[PDB]
């Protein structure tokens, strides 16, 4: 025998591999060498699950500043930890009353951001933490629209609320 | 090199792109029947002008049949004419004659016609009438039975041994079942209003079990029970809803005439019109436990008593 | 091309599978390592999943978009945003259905997309027939009450999987009536 040898309909994760490196090679030809890429992986898959993991933490790793598919799935799950810090530190004080309760009451629910991740998952694949964070993080993202990131504060914020 | 012999290794393709395949094998008559036909043709003297053959495996040309077979279309290898499948000639194994070749491909291709032509009626239907969704869903339920075979043969095909003769014979139950289709289809693809486009496919289905009054008989039964569905919905309705409600005349009853439930529509008429006039002042979910517990002859006339009892009391 | 093909389908498009707006997906063309034959189940899959993105995309813009302030029932409105509700929980099955793929896909590579597509076929027709419905809604400019027997008279029609799908919808936008109504009596 010989064995008929891997088709496109066939094997994956070594040709699949080998045909996004083939089609990236194609891409850098086809432009005159003027193209740039990244890094094909970054830097494998449980490793950068276990990243993107503390990355919700709100940590940023330092791949951040402020396959070739995984960028797709990155950004909307990168931009779930940048929003949560940007509540963080409009949380961070120790004026309006009512507004410090406010305040805290948000504590109540980032707390619960920061406990539900890496106090869960054992292990999961790349696409279930895209599927999975999508009714909370973007319910994460709801409430950058209700806070100014003047903005009304106090009885009026309080009221508007009401 | 560095891509293509790494290509080359892997991936099959190029019996059918640049540097045709030449397989080298065992030789000597036994499988290298066409190379001895060619040669013999070559002493005989065309005398010149090679025939154009390409020289496919024999393996893959199974996969790419299996392929055309399951119900996806747009394959390179067996042009089209009209949307009609036929046999490509560039294709030769290392025996085969080129000639048997060529008829058993056809006979095969005549077969995925069948398919393709159904696979067609649905492609039209995702680029309202709601008999012939039901007829589709009908088709779809045998389809993926169909095709689950097919594709559990493909992995089957890098594994054992597996060749022309074997796949006949193991996909004879099923060449079977697509004659009788081609048949009842080619009056159900053959004509205005919406009526008499629903009694004329009703009654070719009801036609066809009487006929043979065994996997044929539970091909038709299975395909006659999820048509039928938009009716006896409607019969209910008339009946207990005290009104009746068409898409525009979608229901064969009129205030057009099958047999199917003649034996029975007075019964039906004088008890739809008369919940009405009370009102002025579920029988799938029993036929499809009938079912469980002579078809569509003595088996319809035991549905009527349920129905008969409650025309009964309508009227009562 | 295998991992490819579910990444875009979930909603994260590929550089073979490019998605455009007028277009939706496309690959990247004919290559001399690839021929129409796994092509075509590979264009045929990617209907859903230009379906499956446009459905993501006007839910997410629908529900979550104001802090809630005229007389707009379908830029705004309860009852839009009710829909957009049942819409996605509807939708549930495809995604759990994406993530067995790959779970098969782990176990052993060498499966065919036509393995994907046997199975992704009970899809291929619910997934055209919801898709007028929201059509209707958003052409017409249908609102308030009005979604309802929109959807209502495609609810009593002869496909179990349409019918119990819609009816999921049915029951949410029923939900916002009842919560006004169960005051207001």
């Amino acid at each position: 025998g010989h064995r008929e040898e891997p088709y496109l309909t066939e094997a994956g994760r070594d040709a699949f591999d080998k045909f996004c490196r083939l089609h990236q090679g194609e891409l850098q030809l086809l432009a005159g060498g003027v193209l740039q890429a990244p890094q094909p992986v970054l830097v494998k898959e449980c490793e950068l699950v276990k990243d993107v993991l503390n990355v919700l933490i709100g940590v940023v790793s330092a791949t951040f500043s402020l396959p070739e598919s995984i960028s797709s799935l990155l950004s909307e799950v990168a931009e779930y930890g940048t929003c949560y810090t940007r509540l963080s530190h409009f949380s961070l004080q120790p004026k309006g009353l009512v507004f410090q309760a406010f305040t805290s009451g948000l504590r109540r629910y980032l707390q619960y951001y920061r406990a539900c991740v890496l106090s869960t998952p054992p292990t999961l694949s790349l696409l279930t933490i895209g599927f999975l964070f999508k009714k909370l993080g973007r319910q994460l993202r709801y409430l950058a629209e209700l806070c100014g990131v003047a903005f009304p504060t106090g009885v009026k914020l309080l009221s508007y609320l009401y | 090199p560095d891509d293509r012999s790494w290509l080359e290794h892997h991936v099959v393709h190029q019996y059918w792109t640049a540097r045709p395949s030449q397989f080298p094998h065992s030789l000597h008559l036994h499988s290298n029947l066409a190379a001895v036909w060619d040669q013999h043709l070559y002493s005989s003297d065309p005398l010149y002008v090679p025939d154009d053959r390409v020289l496919v495996t024999e393996t893959q040309v199974i996969r790419e049949t299996l392929w055309l077979l399951s119900g996806v279309k747009k394959l390179f290898i067996f042009q089209l004419i009209d949307g009609k499948v036929t046999v490509r000639n560039n294709i030769i194994v290392t025996h085969l004659t080129h000639s048997c070749l060529r008829s058993v491909l056809e006979q095969i291709a005549a077969y995925g016609q069948v398919v393709f032509r159904l696979q067609e009626f649905i492609d039209e239907v995702m680029g309202p009438f709601r008999t012939y969704q039901a007829f589709m869903w009908a088709l779809y339920k045998y389809f993926i039975s169909f095709k689950e075979e097919l594709a559990e043969i493909e992995k089957c095909i890098i594994n054992t041994t597996i060749t022309l003769a074997i796949v006949v014979d193991k996909l004879a139950p099923r060449l079977s079942q697509l004659k009788v289709l081609h048949k009842v289809f080619s009056t159900g693809v053959a004509e205005t209003r919406n009526v008499v486009r629903a009694s004329h496919l009703l009654n070719t289905l009801y036609k066809a079990i009487l006929e043979y009054d065994e996997q044929t008989v539970s091909l038709l039964f299975s395909l006659w029970v999820e048509t039928v569905r938009p009716y006896l919905q409607t019969v209910d309705e008339w009946i207990v809803h005290g009104h009746l409600w068409d898409g525009a005349r979608e229901f064969i009853i009129q205030r057009t005439m099958v047999s199917f439930l003649k034996p029975v529509l007075k019964q039906i008429i004088m008890a739809g019109k008369s919940m009405q006039l009370l009102k002025n002042l579920e029988l799938d979910d029993v036929h499809d436990p009938l079912l469980a517990i002579t078809f569509e002859l003595t088996l319809r006339s035991c549905l009527y008593p349920h129905i008969d009892k409650q025309y009964l009391d309508c009227c009562g | 091309m295998i991992h490819e093909l579910l990444l875009a389908l979930s909603g994260y498009p590929g550089s073979i599978f490019t998605w455009n707006k007028r277009s939706g997906l496309q690959v990247s063309q004919d290559f001399p390592f690839l021929h129409p034959s796994e092509t075509s189940v590979l264009n045929r899959l990617c209907r859903l999943g230009t379906d499956y993105i446009r459905f993501t995309e006007f839910i997410e813009q629908y529900t979550g978009h104001v802090q809630q302030q005229q007389g707009q029932g379908g830029l705004h409105g309860i009852y839009l945003r009710a829909f957009c509700t049942g819409l996605d929980s509807v939708l549930q099955p495809y995604r759990q259905a994406l993530l067995d793929l790959e779970q098969e896909f782990l176990g052993d590579p060498h499966l065919s997309i036509s393995h994907v597509n046997y199975f992704l076929d009970q899809f291929q027709l619910l997934f055209p027939s919801v898709m007028v419905v929201v059509e209707q809604i958003k052409s017409q400019k249908i609102h308030g009450c009005q979604i309802l027997e929109t959807v209502y008279k495609h609810s009593c029609g002869g496909l179990p999987p349409v019918r119990s799908a819609l009816e999921k919808i049915l029951a949410v936008c029923h939900g916002v009536m009842y919560k006004q109504l169960s005051a207001w009596m």
